């Protein structure tokens, strides 16, 4: 039907990721749950970055998955995602975890005809779309990130899985071009400044406060360079760095003939200059590699209602918590600060406490769950007690009381 | 209550400017028809100084004895200046080692390692050291520099160095030069763990003014090898070699602060401060008693002045007083000195002439340094670069090359007194 | 929207300040934006209430061939024709191109154009037909009324410079600027002046400009006119607009610069283009105008928005005390001494004639 594309055509196009949960070691390791399918608001993760798309307005968008969960996400899209849009779905059978995101996109070379954003299933925003399409809608750039401040956590100390350890960015003020970005393991011994780039931008600020969000925008132009150069494994890895040493350093003159053919904006008058910029702001906005899907969690405190569909016997509590659909409370029980995803049960004389659970989960007895977290379909013994654990996906334990360990099937 | 102290350090950058240092101090020699330590002077006195010290090296007679003759020596100078003699070719921290030596620190202080053109209230900056001090006494030093352009005209390869500092407290963690060998800039990330929000400026102008807390003269005898303040002493802060302490960065946005220092940089600030941007340190304020007055286009004249009707005076340029200029002459971009005469026909352009200078008829001149009274003949021409001593006349018909510094005495450079010069000698 | 209740506090907006009924209501983002809205008119919009230094006629010209991409990429449905539902796509353009910065003179009068080659066109002609010569309409109507006619005033304009002059110029109009930039390559002797005002110091970007032409300039602020103004002996003036009555409409200083140049006995030069001529009618710099937000008078220093905590930063929130700042006003004709439009050097009240020299062309 003549819908979407009839009278005005279209802006951009949509992409998002799902890069195997790579990082999140004890609940992305089945293939019965993937990375894009933990919850968060007790809704899954791939919820968020939609929504902003949706509310951005997008009709349509387009997901890279890997073959082994093309399957559920399916149907959850089928059934379970809240939205309205549609979503084109590939998983490439070339992909592999040694093929990181730019070579996922790489593969879908060819559905690629505007400029396009990429999200990745971990992308949560609360940022509001409006300021990220605008900046790169007036300044016409070649690029444009997006960075936050680190996560400030609740908890401190508890292992030091430096999630994405630090990442140094540089940038111009004013003109809100980037000039410096590199992880820290790259470059350790003495971080080189080629001083050729000082002098043009000669006022360089730099934080080391920032986090990525992994929400880019590029000129469509730049796909054909990804096409063109198979040695860009990760977006973040290696494409954003190549771009910023063109911003400068003009001995990187591999050829700019991607500007010259035809993708003209009409009339050659944009080959002056390549450029990219960034832009932060003090909402919610972050990217979970593991640890914060504890905290990126913890900050859907916004919920500030009720519960539905549940049953808690009499003589049991539950406050400010949030708890999702045919969930049951045994009697003498009580949860606080934690969050209990679908179908769970949870039996007699128990305490959950600053405690995380997925969907489809049974807790025996009289047991302890301090501050921990714990997958899908997995069981739990009663008397048990884990503080600051995290339990594998299907998996049970019996009786045993451990701390700061993670429990998980034997999987051999 | 607290006496603000304050040491100039003459003779020190007496480097480039050779071909005339022999004949009188570099720190004596006219800017715009005005001293050198003048300029440096009211900028003191603008700070609120009420006791200077200046060390010496070369004239120290000559100069002691224009301070004791100076305006500063009267009672109505706002502070009480001593002069002090030592080696000569006086090499930085000797000074600060020799310094406590005689113990005259009473507390916080300012340095300056040559004379300054400025007219910026450090007033704030006091309370702007002060404050942080009185928290963390490692506070050494405050650095202030001007803001500009990164190849502004004023910004030179002494200065040309590049800063890192705290955006929030303004803390310098990392410097260095800008040699023509130095490709990257590299620093160790251990700051990056102490420090949130930093900044890379590579616009600003390393004034080479510096306040100076009280340990730092003692600190350069726990440290004798540290010679050049920019190169020996801030690296070995940031290095930790000097352990424990730290110094800040003060960069100025408005006014003007500049340091004469080179060749490159006499034209240059002699442009800046016809042009205004030190006020009110310019010669129409007339602080020596001068008379002189503006006019537009930046035309300084001073009473009892000489000129022709066809004479004509372009832009940016000065003249002494009791100074005469023949007919048809063309005066544009230079400066002049007092009781100078010039002659007929002749072409003036971005020269420097000095007091009671004589020049003949039909003569070209341009980017030339004129000392003083040097007597030059008719059909004579100079062209850019050049530089005369005291006495060195030229005779007639005679011509001169770029870049060819002259002198009265031998010693190590050429030229000698009378007409042959170039083409022929008057003594060699 | 909320339709006639927020076309009736317009119509309320009418009390003790002279400038209730200035309409200040912007649309600075996309939040909220309909769909009936072009993607190239959408960044053209942001570039209006983003950009500063823009838009003495190149707003013409970018709204002109972005119109071109609009009509080239509309398709009428199949129950109507074309021309029976063109200006109602494009009526919804410019409802939301105006919320973003209101319609100069020069983009109100090419609408007003362009709308009328629509409802003239003949049936006959299919879409691919239709098209096809509005773009060269367009692309003559850019070609004829702009660039030419600006070619032909550089050249008129620079006839009258004589070798030994001093001119002055007021916040880059771009037009003025080709004068001068064409002068030096003719070889003319001369030197500029270059006045600037608070607060986007637009003039800065002429002397950037002129000086890369290696072009004696001075640069003075607008509150020493009294002082440069001896130096001067012609004075040269790019318009936004000039009126019925012979009166030019420009930026705010342009009244007091013809004005002094009056009484220190020079000339006023108006630059401008025919196009940009109206049939409207102004005695008062106040009843047509356009606001700029007083919030950027806040900066005190020089440069924009940045470290500047102005003491008046909480005007927003001190009664009685509102800042403001129109960015045009009404110099009259009497200091005007002469416009030159590609008809030539006309005195400025020549004007309406002119207009009048169009509607026989036009039917």
């Amino acid at each position: 039907g003549n819908i979407q594309l009839q009278s005005i055509p279209i802006e951009f196009q949509a992409v998002v990721f799902a890069g195997f949960g790579n990082s999140l070691y004890p609940l992305t390791g089945s293939d019965a749950l993937p990375k894009a399918l933990l919850p968060i608001g007790n809704k899954p993760m791939l919820h968020y970055p939609l929504y902003w798309l949706e509310a951005a307005g997008f009709t349509s968008a387009i997901l890279i998955c890997m073959e082994e969960a093309e399957a559920h996400i399916n149907a959850w899209l089928r059934s379970g995602y809240e939205g309205h849009m549609r979503i084109h779905v590939e998983a490439p059978t070339i992909l592999d975890d040694s093929k990181s995101s730019a070579d996922a996109l790489r593969a879908v070379s060819h559905l690629i005809k505007n400029d396009f954003v990429c999200l990745s299933c971990d992308s949560i925003v609360g940022l509001p779309p409006y300021t990220v399409l605008d900046k790169f809608r007036l300044d016409n750039p070649s690029a444009l990130a997006v960075y936050s401040p680190v996560l400030k956590y609740e908890h401190i100390t508890s292992q030091s899985k430096e999630i994405d350890a630090k990442q140094l960015i540089g940038i111009e003020e004013k003109t809100s071009r980037l000039l410096y970005a590199k992880s820290s393991a790259d470059v350790g011994s003495d971080f080189t400044f080629r001083m050729s780039l000082l002098w043009k931008h000669p006022r360089v600020t730099l934080n080391t406060n920032l986090s990525d969000a992994h929400i880019f925008v590029f000129k469509h132009w730049v796909i054909d360079l990804i096409r063109e150069k198979e040695s860009i494994s990760s977006i973040r890895g290696d494409l954003i760095p190549y771009l910023v040493k063109c911003q400068y350093q003009k001995s990187f003159t591999v050829r700019e003939n991607i500007q010259r053919f035809l993708s003209s904006p009409q009339e050659i008058k944009i080959n002056a200059l390549i450029a990219k910029d960034g832009i932060i702001c003090s909402r919610a906005n972050n990217l979970p590699n593991y640890f914060e899907l504890n905290k990126c969690i913890a900050k859907l405190t916004p919920e500030q209602r009720l519960v539905d569909v549940t049953v808690s016997e009499r003589a049991l509590v539950g406050a400010d918590c949030m708890v999702n659909e045919g969930t049951t409370i045994k009697d003498n029980s009580n949860i606080k600060k934690s969050i209990i995803g679908k179908n769970c049960v949870i039996g007699k004389g128990v305490v959950v406490s600053n405690s995380i659970l997925m969907d489809n989960i049974v807790v025996e007895d009289g047991v302890r769950l301090e501050s921990c977290i714990v997958a899908s379909g997995a069981q739990i013994g009663a008397k048990s007690k884990l503080r600051e654990c995290e339990i594998g996906v299907d998996h049970r334990v019996e009786a045993g009381r451990i701390a700061r360990g993670e429990r998980l099937v034997d999987m051999e | 209550k607290h006496a603000l102290q304050a040491i100039v350090l003459s003779d020190s950058y007496n480097y480039r400017f050779r071909p005339l240092t022999l004949d009188k101090p570099r720190c004596l020699l006219p800017l715009a028809n005005t001293p050198l330590i003048e300029y440096t002077f009211e900028f003191l006195a603008l700070a609120g100084v009420q006791e200077v010290y200046v060390f010496c090296c070369a004239h120290a007679g000559q100069i002691r004895e224009y301070i004791e003759k100076s305006k500063w020596n009267l009672p109505s100078s706002p502070f009480s200046v001593n002069t002090i003699v030592s080696r000569e070719s006086l090499s930085v921290g000797d000074a600060l080692r020799e310094l406590d030596s005689k113990q005259l620190i009473t507390s916080d202080f300012i340095l300056v390692s040559g004379d300054v053109v400025s007219n910026v209230p450090l007033n704030e900056v006091l309370k702007e050291h002060r404050k942080r001090r009185e928290d963390d006494k490692n506070a050494i030093m405050t650095m202030v520099v001007r803001e500009a352009s990164p190849f502004h005209r004023t910004r030179a390869r002494t200065e040309s160095s590049v800063f890192v500092i705290d955006k929030k407290t303004s803390q310098c963690v990392h410097y260095q030069a800008n040699e023509r060998g130095k490709h990257y800039v590299s620093m160790d990330p251990e700051i990056f763990n102490e420090h949130e929000e930093l900044e890379v400026r590579n616009d600003l102008i390393d004034c080479q003014i510096d306040i100076c807390s009280n340990d730092v003269p003692a600190l350069f005898t726990e440290n004798f090898d540290y010679q050049d303040i920019r190169k020996d002493f801030v690296y070995g802060v940031l290095t930790s070699d000097l352990l424990g302490k730290k110094i800040h960065c003060h960069v100025a946005k408005e006014n003007y602060a500049a340091r004469v220092r080179s060749l490159q940089t006499y034209d240059a600030i002699s442009k800046d401060v016809l042009s205004r941007w030190v006020y009110p340190f310019v010669p129409d304020s007339n602080l020596l008693n001068q008379t002189f007055s503006y006019q537009r286009h930046q035309i300084y004249k001073e009473e009892d002045v000489v000129l022709a009707r066809s004479c004509i005076i372009k832009a940016r340029t000065l003249i002494g007083a009791y100074t005469k200029v023949g007919d048809a002459s063309v005066v544009a971009n230079t400066i002049i000195g007092r009781n100078c005469t010039i002659g007929s026909n002749c072409s003036i352009d971005s020269a420097f002439l000095w007091e009671d200078v004589v020049i003949g008829d039909n003569c070209r001149i341009g980017k030339a340094i004129l000392a003083n009274s040097v007597k030059i003949g008719n059909n004579c021409s100079i062209e850019d670069g050049a530089i005369v001593a005291a006495g060195v006349v030229i005779g007639d018909n005679t011509i001169i090359e770029k870049n060819k510094r002259l002198t009265t005495f031998e010693s190590h450079s050429q030229g000698t007194l009378n007409d042959p010069s170039l083409v022929g000698i008057g003594g060699r | 929207t909320d339709a006639n209740l927020q076309e009736k506090k317009i119509f309320e907006e009418k009390q003790v300040s002279i400038f209730s009924h200035l309409d200040w209501r912007r649309r600075r983002t996309t939040e909220n934006i309909p769909k009936d809205i072009h993607p190239a008119v959408i960044r053209l919009g942001l570039k209006l209430a983003n950009y500063k230094i823009f838009g003495s006629n190149q707003r013409c010209i970018d709204l002109l061939k972005t119109f071109k991409i609009v009509i080239q990429d509309y398709q009428t449905p199949y129950g109507t024709t074309l021309s029976r539902h063109l200006t109602t796509h494009i009526n919804s353009q410019i409802a939301y191109l105006v919320s973003t910065r209101p319609l100069s003179i020069s983009m109100g009068n090419a609408i007003r154009f362009l709308k009328l080659e629509i409802s003239v066109l003949d049936i006959d002609l299919t879409d691919d037909e239709g098209k096809e010569l509005l773009l060269e309409k367009i692309d003559s109507y850019i070609r004829d009324r702009i660039i030419i006619a600006g070619q032909v005033i550089v050249q008129a304009a620079t006839e009258k410079i004589q070798d030994g002059d001093v001119i002055l110029t007021y916040l880059h109009s771009s037009t003025v600027n080709d004068v001068l930039i064409h002068a030096k390559n003719v070889g003319k002797k001369f030197r500029v002046v270059v006045v600037d005002s608070r607060p986007e110091f637009e003039g800065r970007v002429c002397l950037k400009l002129l000086t890369e032409h290696g072009i004696e300039c001075t640069y003075v602020m607008i509150s020493a006119l009294s002082y440069i103004m001896q130096e001067v002996t012609k004075i040269f003036l790019g318009g936004h607009a000039m009126l019925s009555n012979g009166a030019l409409y420009s930026r705010a200083g342009t009244s007091l610069i013809s004005l002094l140049g009056h009484e220190s006995n020079v000339p006023v030069i108006a630059c401008c283009e025919s196009y940009k001529f109206t049939e409207r009618i102004q005695l008062d710099s106040l009843v047509y105008n356009e606001l700029a937000p007083g919030d950027q008078l806040v900066n005190m220093g020089v440069d924009d928005f940045e470290e500047k905590p102005g003491v008046l930063a909480n005007w927003k929130s001190v009664k009685n005390l509102k800042l403001l700042s129109l960015k045009y006003d009404v110099t009259p004709p009497r200091l005007i001494t002469v416009c030159v439009c590609e008809m030539g050097l006309l005195p400025s009240t020549s004007v309406p004639a002119i207009i009048n020299e169009f509607k026989q062309v036009y039917a």
